[PDB]
RNA sequence: GCGCUGCUGCAGUUGAAACGCCCGUAGUUGGCCCCCCGCCGCCACGAGGAAACGGGAGCGCUCCAGGCAGGCCCGUUGGACCCGCCGCGUGGGACCGCGCAGCGGGCGCGGCGCGCCGCGGCAGCCCCGAGGAGAGCGGGCGGGGGCACCGGUACCGGCCGGGGACGGGUGAAACAGGAUGAUCCCGCCGAGACCGCCGGCCGCGCAGGCGCCUGCCAAGACCGCCUCUGUCAAUCAAGGGCGAAGGCCGGGGGCUAGAAGGCGAUCAGACACCACCGUAUUCCCGGCCGUAAACGGUGCCGCCCCGCGGCCGGCGCGCGCGUCCCGCCGGCCGCCCAGGGAAACCGGGAGGCUCCGGGCUCUGGGGGGAGUAUGGCCGCAAGGCUGAAACUUGAAGGCAUUG
């Protein structure tokens, strides 16, 4: 038929699948290697960096808001990223030139929501979880 | 007409179910053998021989009288051509094409036809080189085809 | 999608056909796609045919005709009402 | 070119039975076709048939009586192990109670039930139900 | 009313010789008297024992004769 | 999850996707037939080779995850057995593929060879001839190809004569022409293109494409056949050849039209559409380029299949003999019952398929970035073949309904 089907045709089928399975975006992104060399976290759950600028970013057209984020530089790479601290009033707990831990959003490496070109989240600052600081479980009187 | 074309007719011949001779047959198996002998001496190809036998002598099939085919009889009598007939005719046609072309070389359809004919010749020659009907050294060359035609004819 | 099974032309058992020029705009058209009509008309309009025949000196003279073939393109046929835009079911009717 | 004579025969049979015909003619005859038809006849799907000799490409005539719902071939002959028949039965047959699967073995052409009885395996030819 | 195993001999004559239940010739032999057997579809020239010329007119299908022969 | 990587089991007319066409090697696939012998695959059984893990027989660590224990009056108390194999042995021998080179007896030693002997013992030694292919004879068929030759008006230019004021062109006008006689009528001369009405649900060709007379050369499919051979076959990376128009190199030719350019109008503007002039080009020879909505947007080979009808080529039957009607093969088309499909629609399949396996080749996997960058090959060049990533985005698309 369209596909070869003879009893001595295993080699051709193997080669066909080998060539054709590179056309899937997911399979390429996983098994090609470019993404790993381009991802600032090099396949890690989260990274540690230093905040250097506190900035606010406007939202997209159908929304109207200014989201609070900070600029970070990763210790182990020295490159630059933008990480966004979501919880209300949690910008005031983050201070310039502070040690932070930055993780990802739900999606692997795409932008999430109406925030344009942002792919990282702040979770720990100065060794204390932001979620815990927001609930008043602990206090940052060491800084 | 399928190998080198797109047509597909079905003009053929359908021989009878029974293999026996005609009730009005008046020829012993030998008498035809002499007729084949003298016809072959006149350089007659087997196909024409069968045509002549069927039309002039009223013999529908030679095998039904003698039990054997014409070329086998000729080989037993040592008269069969070294080069088989179909191949020889293909080579004739190729030579004719080449001559007409060297007269005038602006005709492209003729070159197309020549390509087809030479491909067919190569295939048939390979098959005959296998089956040990031709010498292993036999090879067809465009520039010496007329010579082989003359000697092998 | 596809509107006509003939693709708007009468082309069977061939690859290419010779071209013609529209008689109105002089556009180049394939011969199988151009709209053709044949007409037969009198050289003299019928209003004055009787007058001409009366003035004629010869006996039994017959008014000559004009035999011409008109060929038009698709745009010009529609603009000049040579053909009409029809309904989906009436596109299949082929009788005049 | 022609390759699988059995596939053509079975397709013709199903086509004829679809429109409630009574007889069919399949052009090329073969031993495998004959055994397939004999098994079908013993199971009660196609009644009688006749083989017509012409020296070349013997023809066959078969008489139909409804009953048959589907027939087919598996082109590349896979080698079923004796204990691997249940998976093919489940995949191919509507139920585990009335379909038949044909195999060719060193003991001859038989059904999957018979091969299970003798605890042997072989190669697959086709199926009908 | 109809059985494929025993076709009517006449409806078989109207079918193609290869699609018949048994493939067979459409040709035959016949006598000629100017007293010899001649093929129906003769293509090559034929002569009599006496006739000094030909008695065959090859055509696309069945051969024609000179009418003098019966 | 995902039948969104599809062996089981996707898709390829229109949504993404059938190379422009042909030849062709590797590769893959190959009709039917011999009753038993040998070989390969195949199936079954077996030997041999660590456990742990996994499966699994028995046992109340109080249950359990576990462990191999344990009971008295214990199989010899128990820890049984299976599971890491492309190799080895026995059997079967349906299916799948290969087997060209006489035999038997006597000399002849126990056997096997090399040899010598009766042919005096043998039926001594060829399936058939695929609605597979190729070759052959006969018959007509056709805008199929190449070479030379040749006719006809018409556009353009020139000339003899006539006559006397506008003519051309447009929606309407204005640039170019005219007393140096224009436009118009007739006659002759020159050159180069072109092939009309017939001309078509006609036809030919592998496709691109094919239309004056005459003559020459080679070729091709189809039909008809109790002519020949005997599997010679199908499809295809690599490789080879052909390939509209435009374009390029080198030579010829110069009439029409006409990119570029120029000029008059229109418009707010108009460097565009309309009018006029006009170079390359359009024509021939030799050679490059190798692309098109190169479309039936449907790959090639093969089987079955409702009914009605038209046209072309060839053959046969019948009669009341008409270029009548009844058939067969091949080709080009129309409508259509089933069936199929998201539907439009197809139905000479886009059917016989989730009831999902005839054979071979190619392509596709959300939209952009992008047929781009960087390399390589080809090409005089223009450019062709091959061909990413980062980054970005939530829809883009198809067929159909109402407004
Ligand atoms: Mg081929
Ligand atoms: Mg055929
Ligand atoms: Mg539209
Ligand atoms: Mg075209
Ligand atoms: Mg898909
Ligand atoms: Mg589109
Ligand atoms: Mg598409
Ligand atoms: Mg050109
Ligand atoms: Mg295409
Ligand atoms: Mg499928
Ligand atoms: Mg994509
Ligand atoms: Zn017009």
């Amino acid at each position: 038929m369209s596909k070869t089907s003879g009893l001595y045709t295993a080699r051709k089928l193997r080669t066909v699948r080998r060539v054709n399975r590179w056309a899937d975006k997911k399979y390429r992104k996983a098994h090609l290697g470019t993404w790993l060399k381009a991802n600032p976290l090099e396949g890690a759950c989260m990274a540690r960096g230093i905040v250097t600028q506190k900035i606010g970013i406007s939202a997209k057209q159908p929304n109207s808001a200014v989201r609070k984020a900070v600029r970070v530089q990763l210790t182990k790479n020295s490159k630059k990223i933008t990480a966004f601290v979501p919880r209300d009033g949690s910008i005031t707990y983050i201070d310039n030139n502070d040690e932070v831990l930055v993780a990802g959003f739900g999606r692997a490496g795409r932008a999430v929501g109406d925030i344009p070109g942002c792919r990282f989240k702040v979770i720990k600052v100065a060794g204390i979880g932001l979620l815990a600081l927001f609930l008043r479980k602990r206090e940052k009187r060491a800084r | 007409g399928r190998m080198h074309s797109k047509g597909k007719g079905i003009s053929r011949s359908a021989i009878p179910y029974t293999r026996a001779p005609a009730p009005w047959n008046k020829y012993t198996p030998e008498d035809v053998c002499e007729q084949i002998c003298k016809l072959a001496k006149k350089g007659t190809p087997p196909s024409r021989i069968g045509l002549i036998l069927r039309d002039q002598f009223a013999i529908g099939q030679v095998k039904n009288v003698t039990g054997s085919k014409i070329v086998r009889i000729l080989k037993a009598k040592g008269l069969a051509p070294e080069i088989p007939e179909d191949l020889y005719c293909m080579i004739k046609k190729a030579v004719a094409i080449r001559k007409h072309l060297e007269r005038s070389r602006r005709d492209k359809d003729s070159k197309f036809r020549l390509i087809l004919v030479e491909s067919r010749i190569h295939r048939l020659a390979r098959y005959y080189r296998q089956a040990r009907r031709l010498p292993p050294t036999f090879r067809y060359k465009s520039d010496q085809a007329a010579a082989l035609l003359a000697t092998y004819a | 999608p596809v509107k006509r099974r003939n693709n708007g032309r009468s082309k069977y058992n061939c690859g290419h056909t010779n071209i013609v020029r529209c008689q109105n705009c002089h556009r180049c058209v394939p011969k199988d796609k151009v709209i053709k009509r044949f007409t037969i008309r009198n050289i003299v309009d019928n209003t004055i045919a009787d007058d001409v025949l009366n003035a004629c000196v010869i006996q039994g003279f017959a008014i000559p005709k004009l035999y011409n073939k008109v060929q038009y393109c698709v745009s010009c046929s529609i603009h000049n009402h040579i053909v009409r835009v029809r309904s989906r079911e009436d596109r299949k009717i082929r009788t005049p | 070119v022609r390759i699988n004579v059995l596939r053509d025969a079975l397709k013709s049979i199903c086509n004829a039975q679809r429109i409630g015909k009574k007889q069919v003619i399949v052009r090329p005859s073969s031993k495998v076709i004959i055994e397939f038809l004999q098994l079908m006849q013993k199971n009660g799907y196609i009644s009688d048939f006749a083989v017509v000799d012409n020296h070349r490409s013997n023809r066959i005539v078969v008489n139909l009586i409804g009953r048959l719902n589907k027939a087919g071939v598996i082109s590349p002959r896979f080698d079923i192990p004796a204990n691997d028949i249940e998976k093919w039965v489940v995949n191919l047959l509507p139920s585990r109670l009335f379909g038949h699967i044909i195999l060719t073995t060193s003991q001859g052409i038989m059904d999957h039930i018979e091969a299970q009885h003798r605890q042997i395996g072989g190669k697959v030819i086709g199926y009908f139900y | 009313n109809v059985d494929l195993l025993y076709p009517d001999p006449v409806e078989e004559q109207r079918k193609h010789k290869l699609k018949r239940l048994v493939q067979g010739p459409n040709s035959y032999f016949l006598e000629i008297k100017c007293i010899v057997v001649v093929y129906s579809h003769a293509n090559t020239p034929v002569f009599c024992p006496g006739c000094t010329s030909q008695i065959s007119i090859p055509t696309g299908g069945k051969c024609a004769f000179t009418s003098q022969v019966e």
